[PDB]
RNA sequence: GAAACUGCGAAUGGCUCAUUAAAUCAGUUAUCGUUUAUUUGAUAGUUCCUUUACUACAUGGUAUAACUGUGGUAAUUCUAGA
RNA sequence: AUUCAUAAUAACUUUUCGAAUCGCAUGGCCUUGUGCUGGCGAUGGUUCAUUCAAAUUUCUGCCCUAUCAACUUUCGAUGGUAGGAUAGUGGCCUACCAUGGUUUCAACGGGUAACGGGGAAUAAGGGUUCGAUUCCGGAGAGGGAGCCUGAGAAACGGCUACC
RNA sequence: AAUGGAUUAACGAGAUUCCCACUGUCCCUAUCUACUAUCUAGCGAAACCACAGCCAAGGGAACGGGCUUGGCAGAAUCAG
RNA sequence: GUCAAGCGUUCAUAGCGACAUUGCUUUUUGAUUCUUCGAUGUCGGCUCUUCCUAUCAUACCGAAGCAGAAUUCGGUAAGC
RNA sequence: AUGUUACCGCAAUAGUAAUUGAACUUAGUACGAGAGGAACAGUUCAUUCGGAUAAUUGGUUUUUGCGGCUGUCUGAUCAGGCAUUGCCGCGAAGCUACCAUCCGCUGGAUUAUGGCUGAACGCCUCUAAGUCAGAAUCCAUGCUAGAACGCGGUGAUUUCU
RNA sequence: UGUACAACGGGGUAUUGUAAGCAGUAGAGUAGCCUUGUUGUUACGAUCUGCUGAGAUUAAGCCUUUGUUGUCUGAUUUGU
């Protein structure tokens, strides 16, 4: 099986090809939002605790929230909802999914960390991806920094230097 | 192996124990026992049958599953820079914000500038 | 200035004549019995609601996409996760 | 021709509109302040009217058939009252009530190699026949049903199901 | 062809064929119930009876319980 | 079964085998009337066992006008 | 009935059972000009028959166990009787089903047939003496009963009778 | 006269489907009350909800018992 684990503060993410079939039998019959023990799955993950975010089973059909079963279903989905993007306004659509219970049918299980255990993880905690963008709005910058109502966000602006050739500029 | 759930009673069906039914519409039902099977053939409603899990959960009996939703009593705790602002100098200028005579003097400069602007504009208009 | 968000439009055109014999249709009336985007002409002194501190108006809050990357199906204009 | 337009009393509203939008140009007063004012626009915006529409609607008119003369009303057929729905009248639908309504001046039923019309061939006149078919109005998207989005669709080069 | 012929609606515990339903008739049998059988106490017949009661072949009135030659042969008995 | 005129492209016999002929069986049908007329319950089916083999199939083999497949003839064989 | 009684055994004799097919593979190979088209071994399955068993499923249900239903009687209720087991639904246990499941042995002598050496018949010949392999055959292994007049081994064998 | 036996009781396992009794600001409603409510009260009224996966039955050929109460020398026969 695979565990697509993520650490959201570091913004990091990695897949882990898991075996120890019984240390994933623990994951069996589990819902979304629930948090089980890193040590229980793996002493390499000793002390850690994750949260079962979701996952794709075979045939790539994701895990959807709220349905409360492991078996697959055909839902007449609509906008503002996971597992369907509408290619037109108004289009509802019947699509197949898998539900919010964990079992062998799954192939990749998506996890998020809420607490960092005692040891350190190679591709999640030792690393941290930066914030790709800076806040583009005045007050968002202003409150992000904690300056004032008048501290000139215009000069607190972000400047991201890049070189076209040798001419360089922050754009 | 796996264990499953009676359509009617909603009970674990250990392997072999029990019957299975496949309606013409390809709906696969499972029954732990001929009791459930016979009721199903009678077209009964388990939500009305009392000993069933559906009635149990519809009348809210044995409700030890749900507890509450947790809440954190704090903030995000990141007054960080925006990757192009040098957070040290950012906090330094945030602290220089009070005692605002600097921005006030810049305003006074641009203010006398607007004075002279209207003056010279009227001069050019004349 | 791609992609993407957004706004429009995608209900026109084009094709066929299966349906349908007071039905469509044609002329002829009405809406004093109704909707009408769009255009076009005009048109919002009165929005502090214990209305005195209850509230920035040289102006307020929220994502979320695109993107970064993890990716999952044999396949889908398939899609989740951070 | 109105209980019209329109105005005011008294309240209702889960609260509608009353510009936190954008490009150019930068103009004037000095109470010398980033004070105050200012233009040409685009966008959107409540109401009314307009325009392109849309839906219903009055009179008249449709081929052959009586080897089809009674038809309609159970469970709407005709009307009325009240209400619901509609964007709107109204059996459109319901509750209740009267039992009516069409018919040889051919109802109703059947058939149609029938979509209709503007028109075409053909002729002294009268006329007969054709007219799917370039324009107008209708219907449909393989048959049916349903519905979302939207001002506008019962959309099909859009969704849902069944066949 | 009133020693009646040809039809004939309805009627028939009439004879016959097929279809629908239905079904333990059947594939293929199983299970249950009461009354029996069964055992007991008590009562208590009948039919039938040359004598009796193990098979094979032989021949024989040509298909024997008996005779012949072989096989075999172990008290008394219950249910069927 | 014997014999073999002939058929079989040619060749009687791989396989068939007319005309002639020797036998077997008692599953037919006759013929007979021994037993049985002071009664042996009389067709078939159903059920159920057992037996023979003149073997349909299956086991092993031989021959062929048997390339292979398919087929035909024949042997031990009645286990199934 | 064998001296008694109990236990463990032997095993004469009799009975006997397992049967057939398909599929994949061998192989589109061999063979065949082509057309077409094999086989042994191996594997998985089934047919028929048999012998058990009841975990599962099904059936059966006087558990007259639970609940309900009708009519009627017990003043009404509660709880019950009668209805030739009143009726329905569920229904354990037990019984039971190719309607369910499990299992169904391997060695020798042989036939037919093909052969080895080998004379008679100075050759030759499977035969005459001798001899090899060989079948759903036959007999043993195995399985069933155990001679009630077949047997063996072992234990304890009565007292103030 | 004992890791003895038996009848009851208990526990478990199974079957069934939520007992009677009480209460209800539940209840189609219909009548009557008046201080005419805002749960108005009262009589009747299937049924519903809570106590209640409650109650009942459970070896008779289910399992198990630190429990309770009891039982435990009647007859006959047998010899190498």
């Amino acid at each position: 099986m695979k565990l697509n684990i993520s650490y959201p503060v570091n913004g990091s993410q990695k897949t882990f090809e898991i075996d120890d079939e019984h240390r994933i039998r623990v994951f069996f019959d589990k819902r979304i939002g629930q948090e089980v023990d890193g040590e229980a799955v793996g002493d390499e993950f000793k002390g850690y605790v994750f949260k079962i975010s979701g996952g794709n089973d075979k045939q790539g059909f994701p895990m959807k929230q709220g349905v409360l079963l492991p078996t697959r279903i055909k839902l007449l989905l609509t906008k503002n909802v996971s597992c369907y993007r509408p290619r037109r306004d108004g289009e509802r659509k019947r699509k197949s999914v898998r539900g919010a219970i964990v079992g062998p049918d799954l192939a990749v299980l998506a996890l998020v960390i809420v607490k960092k255990g005692e040891q350190e993880l190679e591709g999640l905690t030792d690393t941290t991806v930066p914030k790709r963008l800076g806040p583009k709005r005045a007050n968002n910058i202003r409150k992000f920094f904690g300056l004032s109502k008048e501290d000139d966000v215009r000069d607190f602006v972000i400047r991201r230097e890049v070189t076209k050739g040798e001419k360089t500029y922050t754009k | 192996m796996k264990v499953e759930i009676d359509s009617f009673s909603g009970a674990k069906i250990y392997p072999g124990r029990g019957t299975l039914f496949v309606r013409g519409d390809s709906k696969i039902f499972r029954f732990q026992n001929s009791k459930s099977a016979s009721l199903f053939k009678q077209r009964k409603n388990p939500r009305r049958i009392a000993w069933t899990v559906l009635f149990r959960k519809h009348h809210k009996k044995g409700i030890t599953e749900e507890v509450a939703k947790k809440r954190s009593r704090k903030t995000v705790k990141a007054q960080r820079p925006i990757t192009g602002a040098s957070l040290d100098l950012i906090k330094e200028r945030r602290s220089l914000k009070p005692e605002v005579r600097k921005a006030n003097r810049e305003e006074k400069l641009k203010a006398n500038k607007e004075k002279k602007k209207a003056e010279k504009a009227a001069r050019k208009a004349e």
